[PDB]
RNA sequence: CGCGACCUCAGAUCAGACGUGGCGACCCGCUGAAUUUAAGCAUAUUAGUCAGCGGAGGAGAAGAAACUAACCAGGAUUCCCUCAGUAACGGCGAGUGAACAGGGAAGAGCCCAGCGCCGAAUCCCCGCCCCGCGGCGGGGCGCGGGACAUGUGGCGUACGGAA
RNA sequence: UAAGGCUAAAUACCGGCACGAGACCGAUAGUCAACAAGUACCGUAAGGGAAAGUUGAAAAGAACUUUGAAGAGAGAGUUCA
RNA sequence: ACCCACCCGACCCGUCUUGAAACACGGACCAAGGAGUCUAACACGUGCGCGAGUCGGGGGCUCGCACGAAAGCCGCCGUGG
RNA sequence: GGCCCGUCUCGCCCGCCGCGCCGGGGAGGUGGAGCACGAGCGCACGUGUUAGGACCCGAAAGAUGGUGAACUAUGCCUGGGCAGGGCGAAGCCAGAGGAAACUCUGGUGGAGGUCCGUAGCGGUCCUGACGUGCAAAUCGGUCGUCCGACCUGGGUAUAGGGGCGAAAGACUAAUCGAACCAUCUAGUAGCUGGUUCCCUCCGAAGUUUCCCUCAGGAUAGCUGGCGCUCUCGCACACGCAGUUU
RNA sequence: UGGAGCCGCCGCAGGUGCAGAUCUUGGUGGUAGUAGCAAAUAUUCAAACGAGAACUUUGAAGGCCGAAGUGGAGAAGGGUUCCAUGUGAACAGCAGUUGAACAUGGGUCAGUCGGUCCUGAGAGAUGGGCGAGCGCCGUUCCGAAGGGACGGGCGAUGGCCUC
RNA sequence: CCUCUGGCAUGUUGGAACAAUGUAGGUAAGGGAAGUCGGCAAGCCGGAUCCGUAACUUCGGGAUAAGGAUUGGCUCUAAGG
RNA sequence: AAGCAUCGCGAAGGCCCGCGGCGGGUGUUGACGCGAUGUGAUUUCUGCCCAGUGCUCUGAAUGUCAAAGUGAAGAAAUUCAAUGAAGCGCGGGUAAACGGCGGGAGUAACUAUGACUCUCUUAAGGUAGCCAAAUGCCUCGUCAUCUAAUUAGUGACGCGCAUGAAUGGAUGAACGAGAUUCCCACUGUCCCUACCUACUAUCCAGCGAAACCACAGCCAAGGGAACGGGCUUGGCGGAAUCAGCGGGGAAAGAAGACCCUGUUGAGCUUGACUCUAGUCUGGCACGGUGAAGAGACAUGUUUUUUCACUGACCCGGUGAGGCGG
RNA sequence: CACGAUCCUUCUGACCUUUUGGGUUUUAAGCAGGAGGUGUCAGAAAAGUUACCACAGGGAUAACUGGCUUGUGGCGGCCAAGCGUUCAUAGCGACGUCGCUUUUUGAUCCUUCGAUGUCGGCUCUUCCUAUCAUUGUGAAGCAGAAUUCACCAAGCGUUGGAUUGUUCACCCACUAAUAGGGAACGUGAGCUGGGUUUAGACCGUCGUGAGACAGGUUAGUUUUACCCUACUGAUGAUGUGUUGUUGCCAUGGUAAUCCUGCUCAGUACGAGAGGAACCGCAGGUUCAGACAUUUGGUGUAUGUGCUUGGCUGAGGAGCCAAUGGG
RNA sequence: CGACUCUUAGCGGUGGAUCACUCGGCUCGUGCGUCGAUGAAGAACGCAGCUAGCUGCGAGAAUUAAUGUGAAUUGCAGGACACAUUGAUCAUCGACACUUCGAACGCACUUGCGGCCCCGGGUUCCUCCCGGGGCUACGCCUGUCUGAGCGUCGCU
């Protein structure tokens, strides 16, 4: 399926 | 977790010792009747320059006392050896430079190098570059001699041993600075894989006792067993007194 | 410094034999975990189990008691039923765990070393003849070799045996 | 009665050769595999590993005419279809 | 029962949830596949046979088994449970 | 009430081939999954509870045995490659001065992990392009380095708790804080998700105590099912209640 | 419609009923004739062939690569891609009269160019050692590790037994 | 950067337009970092000759420091074998 | 990285590999070497602390300390005794080993600070230096400077939450796609935008995907799992589409990296609990010969100590070439 | 209330049982009662770390928003002891008391953990008023000027910079004024990424250590729109028989703003110092809508010169150098 | 009515469910129970008139011989044969044959180098050269031959 996101880059990131 | 450098110079392969280019093995002449009883003379055809050793080696060519064939040797030139000189060695050699006789009949005094630790061993001691041994004193009884090596340890062995009169060529090779990383780097390529070295500090905590911390700092004591399984025996080993 | 016995050892494209790999359901010999269970886990358990290595046969292994028993006693091995989820083991927890007797399937018993007696009475290989030859055998005949007394063959082996 | 040895039988058998049967499955099932399957294909390699059965009784599988460069059609014909 | 009209009613299912139309998750659509099984052990309930007995295995005797790998029988009927 | 077995308390008598540290009884308590004119055995079906892949699907892991250094890491062997400029180190020459020591001036010389800068090697910034791309990391401009710890082909060595690492836990075939392949394996899950026809009747719980128990079990409770024993609207009733007196 | 088997009742048996599982396999929609077919300056005119030309070929013109090449030759890797003739179904993200597509045939000639021989880093048998074992270590180390040569002698045969 | 030898047909298509957004290039009056986290981005600078060159310094450097001037075309002259 | 500095080792050795070997790597090596650490050119320095944790040195003078061996009683299993290795303890050394390095009071003829004095305390009590640093909480520290204006920059100050000497301190030319601050120049970075070019987007011929999708698709308020496209009450609603656009679909992406639970894991650590390769020591075995003597018990036995010997065993050398008489 | 199961150990008890072919004796095993303890007390034997991290799940549970709440913060009343030379209330207001608000922060845990992109700034629209300025007014302890207090009122405004990632803060400068707020703490398929908040590293403190630090520092990938809707513009649609024309207007939207100078006037007022206002006139700010005569910018008319390197043998005429340069 | 959209039906497409078949599996059982240096299993390369794959075979290569059978084989060709004849075709399979690797065997894996005996061309044993044939692995057993040792003896 398609890449989207990098491995590193985690979307919705919210810590 | 990780074996440590160290561990895996033993296994070799990497860390095995570069050795195409070097002349040959740089012993002394073998015992026989020659050598026992009188002296065997014998030429030094050239001297030589051998890769990863300081000190240089000549190719001296005697004849073989029972076929007719010219043998050759190399030795470790002793400081003042040159091209088209004689050297002789022997019981009834002469304490001349560059002219191995046995440390019994050499006097007290006698410097001397390529020295036999074990007599007939082909010379084993004092044989680096500007290094030498000194013969103490003799114990004719037990047929016994007392050698000074280049470590300052005083050391026991059997008159019948023999050394090369003389330094060892090639003196004060270490007075140089190397300055550049590359000098250091062309010295130990000729040698083996031990060159550019990390420190086990700089190491994460799996490859070294020493690593890991968010402070390059050791964290326990640099000092260790020597009775200490191979992998923590680290740092300074069965250190006696560790400072300046 | 010879020649000759033997003894121990070599070398042969010496004569003639054998072994080597495969397969691997079943079988024999080692080796040997961990998931797992214990509501955690380390002993235990999973399990002498999977994986690993070796060696077989049409079957293998086992087998003619250094056995069971404690009876008024049975009598090689193997297999089935039962004994028995028992006696026992076990952080006596989880769990594990046989045997004897009894009834069946089948049923078969033997040979050496030794101790002894018998002219080594024994064996292998050569070579010539008669038969037989697609599982190399019989009979005869050879001062033809060797093996063998550091022990071959017959009798004989605990149920007793020999004379 | 140990520290030597042999021994058929009842017993085992998801490999092999050759057979028989089934309250089984019936082509996304049943073996990975009803078919040119350990095939094609992938992976450096160890290894992984498919899909894919059916015209009709018989090929009688559409002569011939015509449109079109042809593929394609329109009539004609075969067939119980 | 096919379509259309009108009035009234009427939020999307499945699901976990005290509480789902939810700004909770799964779900574009259709076909086929697809999940409480089998073995063992116990327990209680129920049906049948026999009853201080009951029992069947395991074995054996009766057939080349077409149906049978059944069916029948056994001072084995009871070693034994 | 009684009997049997254990156990205690108290007591008095019997028995004989063996008279004894023998054997046998009695009365009264008390432990027993006991007896007190038997109900089991076999088979079948159902429900429940387990052990098993165990309703179906689901880990992160763990183990055994093998395949890889064609990428990349490092060593070794043998080959190949690196315009044009700048700075101008030692050495050398001349001349001038110096009383000597030696010093100045002009040349020559071409040193260096030296500078600029091409090919090569790299990959700073634009947080530029692209971002279902040309591309599972590419493109442009701009940059770092460019005789050395330089770049590079082939050969060869090191293999998985192992290698290799100028050290970033980096790299080890798009995979690395433990590679890949097959097996053990349907690994285990107190946790997500799902779990297939109709009608009919009954119909809950979130409270109890215990638990390395608090997203789970156990045990009571609440539910259903199966029943049985009796009762009498068959002129002819006893007992029971989420009352009241 | 289809063209060969199928049902009722009484019993027995089950791999027995689907809407969901980001379920499995196969198929199809809306999105949509949409996003898109924009890196590296460039095309134009005529004729030919042909059913058919923006794209084939020939000619003419204009352009680029600009000897660190978009030129001419090799290594590794590919494996017939090479060359010719024919086809226009499919493929070559428009087209095609074209192609590295498809179908027919053709094509690689060595004493001297390379493999081949040598040793390199290394790999690796035997002896020896270890090893339950498949094996491993080891490569000069715990080896009786040379089968060759010359000259002389003696024997044997093959040859104008002369040499 | 331009050309010959040799090689190509603009990199998987064409045509017609010349809107917005973009991607890639340019230019801008007056001001000159007021922009922004930040001179990010771009722009200045650039070659050679001739002058001229600071602090500091490990006395090597710093150094193309900084800061200036000149540069075309044509016709001659002189100097180097 | 050079430079500096520690440590081990004279080869039956140090360090290291390996399941095993009279195995192997360093090593074709021998201290100007091999191995193990730290710091990080030059310059200039490198203070005190050996109490703690490490490391190491010595060892019948000696607490404990195992198996075997020795004696003891016992019918025997046995128990009891003495004996006693390393290691612990005991005693020295070691900081360029890990590391560590203070707190009150009073005091100077204006005040203030405090040279000075008093204590209490450690193993010393932070020395040289250096500083609101990449280290300072308070903090936008104070003073200066830089600006019209400075939570920034520089220079000073030092009271230093919590600086400081090879855990290196202080320095420092040259160098840096390193981190800041200011100035000159230059500029569309901005005031404040405009115009131009190419390739797109746009329209056509030809060709032609994907993600995503319960149904769908206008709002306000209400209530509702406390922010509705749908429900209630209102506003309202007109085919089919084009180019744009980024408000909303709590848009797409990926069974939340955060957080918490799980009796689920891994990587790493150590004073966790349980083990283990390795290593150190003791015993028995291969293990022999002779000499001497010495105690202990007993009135021969055991313990053996030391010194030889060589035949096992080991090592080295060699083409095993002259060995001992 | 002052305490503890199995297993194990220990002690005590009886002319006790067993110790297995029989017998004697040691030993061991039983039977029955104490004791040795599990305080997580119905009873495993057990330390850390992870920013290198992983898996199953959880809105049963935090870190936003949004709900409720409003202590705390903000804003506003009542009462009136006082202040205000005098006089409670022009302007204030103690001791007490009643409220509102959700632009503070807490409580809380309802929603979301098969993820609603986590601070600021920039950009843009709209809404509120608790009104800083401007319009019209009431008040004064309002002579004038300056002014605070209050009312209608949100039409129009509310800036440029220095430091800081900041919000906030402060300062400079201008101004009529430099009022305060909301919109998922408006606004990441709008940007940016300076900061928080992965991985690299440095320092200090803490930790034996791995490592930790709402302690400091530096380096660090910001994806997708072509769907629906919304909005912006663009074709069209049903009707009117078809077609054109010129028109009306339902409904939507909507816009203007504030200032300076002159004059009134050194006038009113005022002891003086100082010092207004209405009507006029001249202009400007911000905003809006246009336009290109002029000035400027652009410029590939590739218009016309000029020029570098090359290329057509040269002249001439030209071309190439991704727009050769100017 | 107009286009579009929605619904329903008819026909047509797309797609391949369902049903019906089954030279295949799965399970249970019976009998036998056999590989290899005389070269296995496996691998490779070859072989057909037209043949790629599968299958079958080995330079005698879709098979030879033999035996049984008794007219085909067949996609098309072509043929054979007298099918009153060992005789088409199948089956069986006892004779014969069986390329190269592979335990794999002269040594190496290039398909490279060899040694030693015999034979034909080549010579006229002249060795060369070419071609052909047969030997040339390791281990171990019985014997055989040649040997070794300051191993243990004897005689000289
Ligand atoms: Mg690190
Ligand atoms: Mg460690
Ligand atoms: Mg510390
Ligand atoms: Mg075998
Ligand atoms: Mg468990
Ligand atoms: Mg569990
Ligand atoms: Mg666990
Ligand atoms: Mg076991
Ligand atoms: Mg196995
Ligand atoms: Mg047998
Ligand atoms: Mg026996
Ligand atoms: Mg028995
Ligand atoms: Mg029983
Ligand atoms: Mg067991
Ligand atoms: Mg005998
Ligand atoms: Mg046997
Ligand atoms: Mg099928
Ligand atoms: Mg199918
Ligand atoms: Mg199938
Ligand atoms: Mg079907
Ligand atoms: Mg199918
Ligand atoms: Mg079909
Ligand atoms: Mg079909
Ligand atoms: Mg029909
Ligand atoms: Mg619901
Ligand atoms: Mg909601
Ligand atoms: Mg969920
Ligand atoms: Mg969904
Ligand atoms: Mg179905
Ligand atoms: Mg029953
Ligand atoms: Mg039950
Ligand atoms: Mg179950
Ligand atoms: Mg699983
Ligand atoms: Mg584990
Ligand atoms: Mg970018
Ligand atoms: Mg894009
Ligand atoms: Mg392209
Ligand atoms: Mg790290
Ligand atoms: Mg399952
Ligand atoms: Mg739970
Ligand atoms: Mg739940
Ligand atoms: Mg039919
Ligand atoms: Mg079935
Ligand atoms: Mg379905
Ligand atoms: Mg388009
Ligand atoms: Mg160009
Ligand atoms: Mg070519
Ligand atoms: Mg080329
Ligand atoms: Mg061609
Ligand atoms: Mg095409
Ligand atoms: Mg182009
Ligand atoms: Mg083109
Ligand atoms: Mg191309
Ligand atoms: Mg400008
Ligand atoms: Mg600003
Ligand atoms: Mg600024
Ligand atoms: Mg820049
Ligand atoms: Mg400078
Ligand atoms: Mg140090
Ligand atoms: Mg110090
Ligand atoms: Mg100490
Ligand atoms: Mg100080
Ligand atoms: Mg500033
Ligand atoms: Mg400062
Ligand atoms: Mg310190
Ligand atoms: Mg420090
Ligand atoms: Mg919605
Ligand atoms: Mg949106
Ligand atoms: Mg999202
Ligand atoms: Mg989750
Ligand atoms: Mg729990
Ligand atoms: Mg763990
Ligand atoms: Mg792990
Ligand atoms: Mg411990
Ligand atoms: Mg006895
Ligand atoms: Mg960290
Ligand atoms: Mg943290
Ligand atoms: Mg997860
Ligand atoms: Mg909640
Ligand atoms: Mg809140
Ligand atoms: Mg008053
Ligand atoms: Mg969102
Ligand atoms: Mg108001
Ligand atoms: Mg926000
Ligand atoms: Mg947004
Ligand atoms: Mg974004
Ligand atoms: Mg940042
Ligand atoms: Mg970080
Ligand atoms: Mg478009
Ligand atoms: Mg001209």
């Amino acid at each position: 399926g398609m890449w989207r996101f990098y491995t590193e880059d985690s979307p919705g990131l919210k810590v | 977790g990780r074996v440590i450098r160290g561990q895996r110079k033993g296994a070799g392969s990497v860390f095995r010792a570069h050795v195409k280019h070097r002349k040959g093995a740089a012993r002394l002449r073998a015992v026989d009747f020659a050598e026992r009883h009188g002296y065997i003379k014998g030429i030094v055809k050239d001297i030589i320059h051998d890769p990863g050793r300081g000190a240089p080696l000549a190719k001296v060519v005697f004849r073989d006392p029972y076929r007719f064939k010219k043998r050759t040797e190399l030795f470790i030139a002793a400081e003042g050896i040159h091209t088209g000189q004689f050297v002789y060695c022997g019981k009834k050699a002469q304490l001349n430079i560059g002219n191995v006789l046995p440390v019994g009949t050499m006097p007290e005094g006698t410097i001397v190098c390529c020295l036999e630790e074990k007599p007939g061993d082909r010379g084993k001691l004092a044989r680096a570059s500007g290094n030498y041994a000194t013969v103490i004193s003799h114990n004719p009884e037990t047929k016994k001699t007392r050698v000074k090596l280049p470590s300052g340890s005083k050391k026991v062995i059997s008159s019948a041993n023999r050394a090369v009169v003389g330094v060892v060529a090639g003196g004060g090779r270490i007075d140089k600075p190397i300055l550049k990383a590359g000098r250091a780097y062309h010295k130990y390529k000729a040698k083996r894989n031990c060159w550019p070295r990390v420190r086990g500090v700089a190491m994460n905590p799996v490859e070294h006792p020493f690593g890991g911390g968010n402070h390059q700092h050791i964290g326990k004591p640099s000092t260790i067993r020597r009775d200490a399984p191979a992998g923590r025996k680290v740092g300074l080993i069965a250190a006696r007194r560790t400072g300046r």
